[PDB]
């Protein structure tokens, strides 16, 4: 105890790193003319998951199937995680372990099965997860082919939710938001169909309002359902009084489990990021020009 | 010494538990069975 | 070129590796899962009061009990279940242990796992109307020119986004159902009190 020294690890810095790993992705898939990959909830806290257990634990598939049933996990997935020991007499600081993780995406980008998992054309929906102990560190990263996936769940009315979504699917549209009870997997909880949905085609992009308050928040997870032909769907549309929503028709098509994207903290943060991103551009930029002029 | 106090309040509590397990324990045997009839003789005799 | 087409259906396959792990481990995880629950929501008394319940009428001293003797135990713990709730639940532990003259010790703590876990998820629930009244009064009374009327009434919204705060996560797709269950009487405003009435009704 008096040798060694506590290690804990900022929640600030670790949606850092994760959104960090993200972006170096979504830069190279740009590089490489790739589409930039987007924060699916379900890889997201999966990786994060399995990171934390990687750390301490090695790979276990059935483990992480279990992990993956427990979360409602929904589609093909492929898992890209990597475990590394620190020098036997090397200094541990913040920005040595984060310098470390980009050389951590660095080695991901030089590997084929990991960097092929990430840039999979087919695959859209990509989660990390990064964690470490004292001895080691562990990134784990998530992806799967979907046809929807949440760019925005936003929370600036107290009780009018708004889950933004791009389907990246073009004969799929959201259709069905609807989910059960994690818990009570035969409780169909809570959902409603193209009433009360507003689906932009062209963009495939979705948002709704609608009504249910502080009624289990803590688990359970997001079933995103979507139909063929996105046109057929009524969006918006007053049904009949005689007439209610049948998800029978209605593909599950995303199981993410339950978390504000960006959560305010996610968010925020991130914003902090960038601006001080061009904040450090702008800088050198302008001893750029000076150094020009002269 | 506040310790000690906290550690003794601690040990009241997990002897009340154990009171506890004592009700599970004397719960169980109200009838059977089946009598214990022919040999336990076997008593060597040095004893301990 | 010519942007050609097309709406094609990238098809979500759920071939997500289902549990590798023979069904027997499968139901020891699951087993533990259950338990796991279990700990935190029965006390220690609780859990070594169950047994003071369980045994005498376990009176064989075989760890098993009928559901007569389930229910005995229920009784003596002043928790109880419906007839065909608690039939229901110790006749699938008996079967789930056909090598059992019933259920189990564990088997009779699974059950009252269920019967005050349902408990607490209405506590949790029905908590959840206090501050959403709470709330609802609040706005109201920051709105002197609103009637009274309005407590109990609540907008659409006023009814989504404390769907991302307690217990296990009703997230926005489970903000939906209500509604169209409830039927807003074009006015796109549901009592909170119904909404009470109904959820702790399920």
């Amino acid at each position: 105890s008096e040798i060694s020294g506590n290690y804990e690890a900022d929640d600030e810095t670790l949606r850092k790193i994760r959104r960090d790993l993200l972006d170096n992705i979504n830069l190279e898939r740009r590089h490489r003319d790739l589409q930039p990959v987007y924060i699916d909830l379900t890889t997201n806290n999966i990786s994060q998951y399995y990171s934390e257990y990687l750390v301490n634990n090695e790979h276990n598939q059935d483990f992480y199937e279990n992990a993956k049933v427990r979360y409602n996990n929904l589609g093909e997935c492929e898992l890209c995680h990597i475990t590394a020991k620190f020098e036997p007499d090397a200094d541990i600081t913040k920005e040595y372990i984060y310098d470390y993780f980009m050389e951590i995406g660095y080695l991901f980008l030089e590997s084929e099965e990991e960097k092929r998992i990430i840039l999979n054309p087919a695959n859209n929906h990509i989660g990390i997860g990064v964690f470490f102990d004292e001895i080691q560190i562990v990134v784990v990263l998530i992806l799967s082919e979907k046809v929807l996936c949440i760019q925005k769940i936003s929370q600036p009315e107290q009780n009018k939710i708004e889950i933004r979504g791009k389907m990246l699917d073009e004969n799929f549209g959201i259709y069905a938001i609807r989910i059960m009870n994690v818990d009570d997997q035969k409780k169909d909880i809570k959902g409603v169909g193209p009433e009360f949905i507003e689906y932009t085609r062209s963009t495939q992009e979705w948002m709704a309002s609608f009504e249910l308050e502080l009624y289990n928040q803590d688990r359970m997870a997001i079933e995103y359902y979507t139909r063929v032909s996105p046109d057929s769907i009524p969006y918006k549309k007053k049904q009949s009084k005689n007439e209610k929503l049948t998800y029978k028709h209605l593909q599950l098509r995303l199981r993410t489990p339950f978390q504000i994207y960006p959560d305010p903290k996610y968010a925020a943060e991130d914003e902090k990021e960038r601006i001080r991103k061009e904040q450090e551009i702008l800088a050198h930029e302008e001893q750029e020009r000076k150094e020009r002029e002269e | 010494e506040e310790e000690f106090r906290l550690k003794k309040e601690q040990w009241e509590i997990q002897e009340r538990r154990k009171k506890e397990a004592a009700r599970c324990i004397l719960h169980f045997l109200m009838a059977r069975k089946e009598k214990s009839k022919k040999k336990k003789k076997k008593k060597g005799k040095k004893k301990k | 070129m010519d942007n050609t087409g097309k709406l094609e259906k990238q098809l979500v396959t759920l071939n997500d590796g289902l549990p590798k792990k023979p069904a027997k481990e499968i139901i020891e995880e699951l087993k533990h899962h259950l338990y796991q629950d279990f700990q935190k929501f029965f006390s220690e008394e609780k859990k070594q009061q169950y047994q003071n319940n369980f045994a005498l009428f376990d009176r064989d001293n075989d760890k098993y009990i009928n559901l007569s003797e389930l229910k005995e135990l229920l009784t003596s713990v002043n928790i109880t279940f419906p007839d065909d709730e608690l039939e229901e639940l110790y006749n699938e532990f008996c079967l789930t242990s056909p090598e059992a003259d019933g259920i189990n010790e564990d088997a009779v703590f699974i059950i009252v796992s269920k019967k005050i876990r349902d408990n607490d998820k209405d506590e949790q629930l029905t908590q959840a109307f206090k501050l959403v009244e709470k709330a609802v009064n609040d706005e109201l009374a920051k709105t002197p020119n609103e009637t009274k009327e309005q407590e109990g009434y609540i907008r659409v919204e006023q009814f989504k986004e404390l769907l991302m705060t307690l217990g296990n996560r009703w997230s926005e797709e489970q903000a939906n159902e209500f509604l169209k269950d409830i039927n807003p009487k074009s006015d796109e405003r549901i009592n909170y009190l119904d909404v009470v009435k109904k959820l702790m009704k399920r």
